[PDB]
């Protein structure tokens, strides 16, 4: 409307994201557009959730919603604009453009954002490099809360098979009734490793391929490593019994204390998985 | 302040502060029907009672119902001189929004229209839902009455301090208290009391002051007025007897306590407000 729709950035969990500029201000904005004429059920659940969450979820490392505009059979979420996302940055640059100190500062910020969310009783349920926006000053922000949920304490059973397959936690793959904020911590471990290796840690083709890639590297889980794992809906004794590969060989350039963090982020048992708050206190971030 | 145990995933005091600030940011007026001078409180009680019935038919959660009640009451307080013939549409639209927020598989718009029996169309509901959401400024994440009961019960029955997020309370105590809360919420006077104090007062009537304090952090001075307000409601519930946990088709039996139910509460509400 009052915007020069510079271009289409891409597509979110819902709607289409455009880059644009304000005529009055000249300021750069992102526009997530919904076509209300193509929506049999009105404003989508995903959009109602994202707007309602981001109205009350404000933090340096979370993308800002600036306005919500209803004009015609169209609904526009107006966001602060950021120039790069982590996926496209990593597809356009050498490893040298992602040094060990920038991975450390990126991961610290991601944990502060996620920790803020968990303390506000929100789970993202879709943390992946495409949803991580980076500015030119060295800030990283979480975006796309269309797949997020405010949770209760205690929590109920929510939608299954959430999170993009590659970044999906094994308790979701084994069809566990209850998942918690730990699913967000798995994704972060996957992203951490991906930043260091320049490629996805678990690039699976199916739920079972995904689950086998994980077992190959971390080992096949047992009642001893993960109590109750056998009682999980999609667990099978038929599973191969691989053993832990050394992380020193996956991520050799990573310092000792950082390889300890990655191991704790990628624990099978969601009860033994480090939290964002505990992770921020990790020695990795104190040199 | 925090009745919560030590949390691995967050600071207990911070999580509890964040929750109490929410209660203050979301504002309710017990007098909002003075802006609609020809509407009576009985009209709201009938509408909300009707929404509980719709909820039970579609196996909607108690959370979905209490979200709709909050949207209804906060929306009405933003408006003026609403004709009594639009309450059904505002109510059903509130529930439509609440269902899309909370439910995994919400009913389709056609079902929300169907229960109105001609009065409200899908187009009217789609129009109204937008009107509601803009009036509320998309503030659609309250801590409801029943969300407070969920957390009080968890604190009361906590065994695993490493599993504060996994629910571990009994089902029959929960639905007994929810039944009292479902009766109180039909009276608009209830809105004078913060939703956490309503939850705490209804828990105290089925409990002790020892437990109320333990799970809520409130003192007697805090809930006293609410507790006293709530007495005729508690008495009527006691004299009619509590309802038994129902099974719902397609609902896990350990999840059935979370499904909104419905009895003949407008008779109890008359009995109660007599006193
Ligand atoms: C929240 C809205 C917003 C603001 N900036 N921004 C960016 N900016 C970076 C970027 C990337 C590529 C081209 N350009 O021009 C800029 C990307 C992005 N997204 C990533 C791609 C799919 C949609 C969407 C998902 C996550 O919100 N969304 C946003």
């Amino acid at each position: 409307d009052m915007f020069q729709k510079v271009e289409k950035i891409g597509e979110g969990t819902y709607g289409v994201v455009y880059k644009a500029k304000n005529r009055e201000t000249g300021q750069l904005v992102a526009l997530k557009k919904i076509r209300l004429d193509l929506e049999m059920e009105g404003v989508p659940s995903t959009a109602i959730r994202e707007i309602s969450l981001l109205k009350e979820l404000k933090h340096p490392n979370i993308v800002r919603l600036l306005d919500v505009v209803h004009n015609e059979r169209k609904l526009y979420l107006v966001f602060e604009f950021l120039s790069q996302d982590l996926k496209k940055y990593m597809d356009s640059t050498p490893g040298s453009e992602l040094p060990l100190h920038l991975i450390k500062s990126y991961l610290f910020q991601l944990l502060q954002g996620v920790s803020f969310c968990h303390s506000h009783r929100v789970i993202h349920r879709d943390l992946k490099p495409q949803n991580l926006l980076i500015n030119e000053l060295g800030a990283i922000k979480l975006a796309d809360f269309g797949l997020a949920r405010a949770f209760g304490v205690p929590l109920r059973t929510y939608t299954h098979e959430v999170v993009t397959l590659w970044y999906r936690a094994p308790e979701i793959l084994l069809g566990s009734k209850f998942y918690t904020t730990a699913v967000d911590i798995w994704s972060i471990g996957c992203i951490f490793a991906e930043m260091v290796t320049r490629k996805a840690l678990f690039p699976g083709d199916s739920e079972i391929d995904q689950l086998f890639r994980i077992f190959r590297m971390l080992g096949t889980p047992s009642e001893d490593t993960w109590p109750g794992v056998t009682q999980l809906p999609d667990y099978k004794g038929s599973f191969p019994k691989w053993t832990r590969k050394g992380l020193e060989e996956i991520v050799p350039n990573l310092e000792p204390e950082g390889r300890d963090l990655l191991m704790q982020l990628l624990q099978y048992d969601p009860s033994q998985r480090i939290t964002a708050k505990t992770a921020l206190a990790h020695p990795y971030f104190s040199s | 302040g925090s009745p919560l145990p030590v949390l691995s995933w967050a600071n207990r005091e911070e999580v509890w502060k964040i929750m109490l600030n929410k209660e203050k940011t979301y504002l309710r007026d017990q007098h909002f029907l003075e802006q609609h001078p020809l509407l009576q409180p009985k009209m709201r009680a009938i509408l909300l009672d009707w929404l509980m019935e719709v909820c039970e038919v579609y196996k909607l959660h108690r959370e979905t119902f209490y979200l709709a009640q909050d949207f209804f009451d906060r929306y009405m307080a933003t408006q003026e001189n609403v004709v009594k013939t639009l309450l059904q549409l505002i109510g059903i639209s509130s529930l439509f929004i609440a269902a899309k927020l909370e439910e995994i598989y919400p009913p389709k718009l056609h079902q929300f229209a169907y229960v109105t029996d001609g009065a409200c169309s899908g187009d009217e509901i789609l129009t109204m839902e937008l009107m509601i959401m803009k009036a509320l400024k998309w503030r659609l994440s309250p801590l409801t009455i029943v969300s407070w009961l969920n957390v009080y019960m968890q604190v009361a029955y906590l065994n695993d301090l490493h599993e504060v997020l996994l629910p571990q309370y009994p089902q029959q105590i929960f639905i007994q208290i929810a039944e009292l809360l479902d009766l109180c919420v039909l009276d608009v006077d209830c809105l004078e009391f913060p939703y956490g104090i309503l939850a705490a007062s209804a828990l105290y009537h089925f409990s002790s002051s020892e437990l109320m304090q333990k799970v809520s952090g409130y003192q007697w001075c805090d809930i006293e007025n609410c507790v006293k307000w709530m007495v005729p409601f508690a008495m009527v519930i006691r004299e009619t007897g509590s309802s038994k946990l129902k099974h719902f088709r397609g609902v896990a039996d350990e999840d059935a306590h979370n499904i909104q139910t419905h009895r003949d509460s407008l008779d109890l509400l008359d009995k109660a407000r007599a006193k």
